[PDB]
């Protein structure tokens, strides 16, 4: 085993010598590479003449041998110069492990390359030879048939060219399948790909191939103009939708977008859409207020409540403060949250007799809780209780403006604008006790209604009240001021803010203020960094506990490593016990997009010793996980129930609820043991306080709003996120600077119901449904499994599990004009032949209007 | 390629905890000094 | 099917194990078809993963048959069948990934390194280490040895007697049981007391004693007094007696390595220690050794470091230094080093498990 | 701890309850109740609190001077308690204790290595 021979004739000299040896070595490199290797500078002479022009059949031999060594970005290099022999069709060891290599190099390149410029590619700042190679191993991976190949380099390599390229060629007309392959992208680009500007050309392309196609699924279509959200796209389609007009179709669409899509987005395309003519009836459908009266009928009706059982647990023990009460006022919320029942409170009137000033301003915003769903009766009922219409006292009052937020949260456009007058009255006047509760409940209720949308005359009516330098009203106005400027905010806002915290000797304002910066990053990923470390850099605790959460909120819905690991940084290393809590929980809302990851990674959290840090996990678990329940989260939480420190216990029995909301037994065998403690705790007089908190509201949200709705982090329709849930869930895990903060959780209660429009009238009908809701493997809830056909009537219960399987029937003579869309929503389907009622059931619209 | 996308999520879960722990140990051992003090 | 087609690749492997050493047909006949399978239709169904549906066993008994040379003793004598065998051996290296692959790639490198020890350049030697070197988790502790046994044959062939030490006294460590303790520890050995005699002398007779095979051990016993006395003569007679010895153990090598260090040894035993000692006594032993530098040889043991000393030839005198109590300062640095390494690495070991 | 008995005007919110601490109030006023603790200091404080622990450097060096001094008794003492605990494990064929013996010999070692 020589190469010798051959070698020996490299070291002469005569281009006849030259050739006569390579053409024997190119063979046979791989088998006699040991003696080869130290021939190598030799081989590397040959190489760098360019009048000796077999160069290129030196460095194709040259580059086998660097291989070996494992110089694996000097062989690409020679492979590349040798060109002509560089073919990746013959696919060998040799020729495999170099072209992985290569794919490899460009990638890493691409990337540092796509932060420069956006046109790299298509110019000479890169190697042309590399790019040859990318877009014959793109060429490659269509030829094979597999579009999830060709796609999968093309992304990692941030090429615009290829991704638009490959979809384009392979868009067949069928119709069904390109969806489907656009669809299976759309998960694909966004879950994984944080830079910006190179995922929302991705996203904007794959609208323009669905638009491209005569027929095409309308759900993903509006699924997209959320994603990115742009109007452009939004105005596009609904010009085409003008030619194509069925109305079923056409409402179909709207009732997706106004749950899913942004506030914001949806109010400047409505202003839009006026200004160009559009249907009336539309326009109205992109309020929200039928989509709000729809589900308030559901309510009704489907109502299951058990106002014995909270007698039972007030008449169980009698003890001292605040605390208690609270429970049981936010218990009364949660049970007859959108059903529109004060039967609980209409009947019983004595324990609110015992009620302090704290406590009536408690009570008064569960009010809020119970006429949610109500689009002009919100205002009229609190209306004696409301400014303007004077009652006996101002504690009453206060938690009528922070509940008329509540209510009318979302339709806020006029409420910002009626309660703003009662802020530039109490900026004016503050001295007594009584006016600066007044603002306080306004401050948190002007905050709601202003939610999310800059209106920079609420930020300066609040301002006001910072200067006053109270600490009621101030904790409010801090927070309220948050919550308006959540989105992208001005500059000023954050710096003008931060430096007031720094300032400021009263405790109430800082907290206030240090979550009130929290909430203005939402979105605004890495360029909030800044104010990250400013936050952390204080040994002010309250801005180091806000600080958290302004990564969970800019860095919400799809994650970030960094921004896992900064909190897993804090949560560590911050001996200070407050900030240890803030940051688990913050751990929740950067992976609230896959609800799988939280187990994991809060499993060392768990047995991490401090009681603020189990809690804290507690509470992000039932955040995270309570969009269809999930049996891993339940595990981790059972020992918890069971520790012995207080608090650890109250969030074990209020996180599992929340994660076990709308569950039953043969679905959750472990529920019936939970509700036993939940009762336990409550009827002992041997328990501790904070335990018996956690205790009454648990149940309170297993059986929250008629045993109807559940907590998610969407709103479903299309399954998108929608902002009210996010930051609801983020207000509510605080209950320990100022009690009553609980009830933000009704912005995050949701419905589960399939709702069928009848398009030729627009309002709600019934019709059977083909379904698997059988007793067999189901229930619900009162005090799995699939293979027989059911029916249902329309507007009923309908739990996550059960949710996964509906279908309909087309022989009420309503057929779907989508189908189903797998997931519970406002639908509209198309009556055949309109000529008679074959069913027109009752809607509260039809009481309204 | 896309295969691979699957294989980074699993991936990338291990490499936060594995980093999480290192952080950890470091902590308990001053906090069992302490505490050892404490007792 | 998975179940079903694993149990035949398992099954092949079995038959062609059990057709060798007890049940074969004649090993030299049977190679063609081992070639057979493994190319075609074996490489080509793994995915590139395999460490134990490939074995040492079926390229060892192979090779092994064609370097007995008694129950072959060729089919051509052109070489084209042995040469062919070790390019095809060594484009398996490649196809034995850098990154998987791992113990099948260790396993390649041991017959590669025997056959050109036997007969080659053992410079050939350099690549196939570094290449060797990635993380391992999967390689065994015989094949270890083997390594460690090839690896310090050819540094002594360069002269690092050093590397060689550290390395074959790790081999017979670990692997030796009671199949690796029968004529793979005879090698092993054999190559340990050599290379200690080399490098300086070696340990007692003793422990080896009891440790080997008597057989060995008496030929291994002559060789090492002949250098450690420091007879030229009884070096000579020896090496003539056990030619039969340093021929099966590939150490022909020996005859000129050892001899300079035979006459280096026969001066040191002497023990130079006066102020003065004459030349006479020193001349009259070198004239046996050596007939024409006698002068030459006391000069060439002062430049190597055996003796410090000075030497006139018009007053015939040699002055020297003592050769008793050496061992001073720094000779405890280098002690101290290298003696704490030793410690760190034992720790270590203690916190793994 | 950190009290006040009752005394009202703002703590008529403090001591499924709430009928208690008003008939609690206005049953009895003055009755202690212990309050909640927090410290807040100053960053200037805090750096003073820490440089407690170049008269360092002079009493630091000192000592390491000193030991260096007299190192050879120190020497022979350490091998004798090692001699000791050599012969208490054999007897032992506790380990907590024979460790910690070793241990502090090791230690001390380095750091007289380390001196000069």
């Amino acid at each position: 085993t020589t190469a010798a021979p051959l070698l020996a004739l490299l070291r002469e000299n005569q281009d006849s010598v030259k050739t006569y040896a390579l053409e024997s070595i190119n063979n046979v490199v791989d088998q006699l590479w040991s003696e080869i290797s130290n021939e190598l500078p030799d081989i590397e002479a040959l190489y760098d003449d360019d009048t000796f022009s077999d160069r290129e059949m030196a460095a194709l031999i040259a580059s086998k041998v660097y291989y070996n060594l494992g110089e694996y970005e000097s062989a690409v290099k020679y492979a590349l110069a040798a060109k002509d022999r560089f073919d990746i069709d013959e696919k060998s060891q040799f020729v495999e492990t170099i072209v992985s290599k290569s794919i490899e190099m460009y990638v890493q390149e691409a990337s540092k390359q796509y932060t420069k410029d956006e046109q790299f590619y298509t110019k000479d700042i890169i190697d042309p030879k590399l790019t040859s190679i990318f877009e014959r191993m793109i060429e490659k991976c269509l030829k094979a048939s597999e579009l999830k190949l060709a796609l999968g380099i093309a992304l990692e390599g941030y090429r615009l060219d290829i991704i638009e390229s490959a979809l384009k060629s392979k868009l067949d007309q069928s119709t069904s399948e390109n969806v489907k392959i656009i669809n299976y992208l759309l998960t694909l680009a966004i879950t994984t790909v944080t830079n910006s500007k190179f995922r929302s050309s991705i996203l904007r392309k794959s609208f323009d191939f669905l638009m491209n196609m005569p027929n095409c699924d309308y759900l993903t279509l509006n699924k997209v103009v959320v994603n990115l959200n742009d109007a452009g796209l939004a105005l596009q389609l609904f010009k085409k939708l003008k030619e194509e007009n069925d109305e079923g179709l056409s409402a179909q669409i709207a009732f997706d977008l106004v749950s899913s899509a942004s506030q914001q987005l949806l109010e400047i395309l409505v202003t839009e859409l006026t200004a160009q003519g559009y249907d009336p009836a539309l326009l109205n459908i992109l309020s929200g207020l039928p989509t709000c009266d729809y589900y308030n009928t559901f309510l009704l009706n489907n109502k299951n409540i058990d106002i014995g059982l909270l007698n039972k647990s007030k008449s169980s023990l009698d003890g001292k403060f605040s605390l208690f009460h609270t429970a049981v006022s936010v218990a009364n919320g949660f049970m007859h949250a959108g059903t529109t029942d004060n039967s609980f409170i209409k009947a019983n009137l004595p324990w609110l007799g015992k009620a302090q000033n704290w406590a009536k301003f408690t009570a008064t915003a569960s009010l809020g809780v119970i006429h949610k769903g109500n689009l002009l009766e919100g205002k009229k009922v609190m209306a004696p209780y409301l400014p303007g219409s004077r009652a006996s006292s101002r504690f009453i009052k206060g938690g009528s403006l922070y509940g008329l937020g509540l209510i009318y949260a979302g339709f806020g456009r006029d409420t910002t604008d009626y309660l703003k007058n009662i802020i530039v009255e109490n900026s004016g006047t503050s001295g007594d006790e009584d006016v600066d509760v007044l603002l306080h409940g306004a401050s948190l209720g002007i905050g709601l209604a202003a939610m999310g949308s800059a209106n920079i005359e609420v930020y300066e009516a609040l301002k006001e009240v910072l200067y006053n330098d109270s600490a009621t009203s101030g904790e409010a106005a801090a927070l309220g001021m948050g919550l308006c400027m959540l989105g992208t905010g001005k500059p000023e806002a954050i710096h003008d803010m931060f430096t007031y915290s720094q300032e400021t000797q009263h405790g109430n304002i800082t907290r206030g203020l240090a979550v009130g910066l929290a909430l203005i990053n939402y979105g605004r990923q890495e360029l909030a960094d800044d104010l990250i470390t400013k936050m952390l850099a204080s040994d002010e605790s309250l801005l180091r506990y806000g600080g958290a959460f302004t990564i969970a909120l800019a860095y919400a819905g799809t994650g970030n490593n960094s921004a896992v690991k900064r909190l897993l940084h804090v949560a560590v290393s911050d001996s200070n016990d407050d900030v240890r809590r803030a940051a688990v929980i913050a751990l929740g809302f950067v992976l609230l997009r896959d609800y799988t990851t939280v187990p994991r990674i809060v499993q060392l959290l768990s047995k991490s010793h401090n009681a603020h840090v189990r809690c804290g996990t507690a509470f992000a678990l039932g955040i995270a996980c309570a969009g269809k329940g999930l049996q891993s989260a339940i595990d981790v939480l059972d020992p918890l129930t069971k520790d012995p420190v207080d608090f650890v216990r109250q969030a074990a029995m209020i996180a599992l609820s929340m994660i076990l909301i709308q569950q039953t037994e043969k679905l959750n065998p472990q529920v019936a043991d939970i509700n036993k403690n939940f009762l336990s705790v409550i009827t002992n007089k041997h328990q501790e306080g904070l335990a018996k908190f956690g205790a009454c509201v648990a149940q309170g949200i297993m059986n929250a709003g008629g045993r109807n709705v559940t907590i998610q982090l969407e709103n479903a329709d299309t399954g998108t996120l929608d902002t009210k849930s996010v930051v609801g869930l983020v207000m509510f895990s605080q209950f320990w600077y100022w009690f009553p903060l609980a009830h933000f959780l009704s912005l995050s209660f949701t419905p589960t119901t399939v709702i069928g429009i009848r398009g030729s009238d627009q309002a709600i009908p019934k019709f059977q449904m083909n379904c698997y809701a059988k007793e067999d493997a189901f229930s619900y809830p009162r005090m799995k499994y699939s293979s027989k056909p059911y029916k249902v009537d329309n507007m009923t219960r309908i739990l996550p599990q059960q949710s996964r399987y509906i279908s309909f029937i087309k022989d009420d003579r309503f057929v779907p004009v989508r189908k189903f869309k797998g997931n519970n929503g406002v639908v509209v389907l198309r009556d055949r032949e309109p000529k008679e009622p074959v069913a027109l059931i009752e809607t509260v619209r039809q009481m309204k209007d | 390629y896309f295969k691979l996308k699957k294989l980074e999520k699993e991936y990338e879960l291990l490499t936060l905890q594995e980093d999480y722990i290192k952080d950890e140990q470091r902590h308990l051992k001053r906090e069992l000094k302490r505490a050892q003090e404490e007792v | 099917k998975t179940i079903e087609v694993t149990a035949e690749i398992n099954c092949f492997m079995h038959l062609l194990v059990q057709l060798f050493l007890w049940d074969s047909k004649e090993l030299e006949q049977l190679v063609e078809f081992n070639r057979k399978v493994v190319i075609p239709n074996l490489l080509c169904y793994y995915n590139l993963r395999s460490l134990n549906l490939i074995n040492a066993k079926l390229w060892f008994y192979i090779y092994l048959s064609h370097e007995t040379l008694a129950r072959s003793s060729e089919e051509i004598n052109s070489d084209n069948q042995n040469i062919i065998l070790r390019s095809t051996m060594m484009k398996f290296l490649k196809i034995a990934s850098l990154k998987h692959d791992n113990e099948t790639k260790a396993m390649l490198i041991n017959l590669i390194l025997r056959d050109f020890l036997n007969n080659g350049e053992v410079d050939s030697a350099s690549d196939f280490i570094s290449k060797l070197e990635y993380p391992h988790t999967d390689v065994s502790s015989s094949l270890e040895a083997r390594y460690f046994f090839y690896l310090s044959k050819i540094n002594a062939i360069q002269l690092d007697y050093s590397t060689a030490n550290e390395y074959i006294i790790a081999a017979i460590r670990k692997a030796p049981h009671n199949s690796k303790s029968l004529g793979f520890l005879q090698q092993s050995n054999k190559l340990h007391c050599c290379i200690q005699l080399l490098m300086g002398d070696i340990p007692e007779l003793s422990f080896f004693h009891q440790s080997n095979m008597q057989k060995s051990l008496l030929p291994y016993y002559h060789l090492t007094k002949a250098v450690k006395l420091g007879d030229l003569k009884k070096f000579t007679s020896t090496i003539t007696k056990y030619k039969q010895l340093l021929l099966k153990d590939d150490t022909y090598q020996l005859c000129v390595r050892l001899r300079s260090n035979v006459i280096k040894t026969g001066i040191r035993i002497i023990s130079l220690t006066y102020k003065k000692i004459s030349l006479r006594d020193i001349c009259l032993k070198l004239n046996l050794d050596s007939e024409q530098t006698v002068e030459y040889m006391v000069s060439r043991a002062i430049r190597d470091g055996v003796i410090e000393a000075k030497i006139n030839h018009e007053d015939g005198f040699i002055e020297t230094t003592e050769l008793l109590n050496i061992y001073d300062s720094e000779d405890p640095q280098q002690v101290f080093d290298e003696r704490i390494k030793f410690a760190n690495q034992l720790h270590d070991e203690y916190l793994v498990s | 701890d950190a009290f006040r008995l009752i005394d009202t005007g703002a703590l008529i919110n403090n001591l499924l309850n709430k009928a208690n601490i008003q008939a609690l109030i206005h049953g009895l006023n003055r009755h202690y109740y212990s309050l909640n603790i927090d410290y807040h200091k100053t960053a200037k404080e805090t750096k003073m609190l820490m440089n407690l622990h170049y008269e360092e450097k002079e009493e630091s060096n000192l000592a390491a001077t000193k030991s260096m001094v007299k190192i050879a008794e120190q020497y022979s003492k350490r091998i004798e308690e090692e001699k000791e605990l050599t012969e208490e494990e054999l007897k032992t064929r506790p380990k907590k204790h024979l460790s910690e013996t070793a241990d502090e010999t090791l230690e001390n070692n380095i750091v007289s290595v380390l001196t000069a």
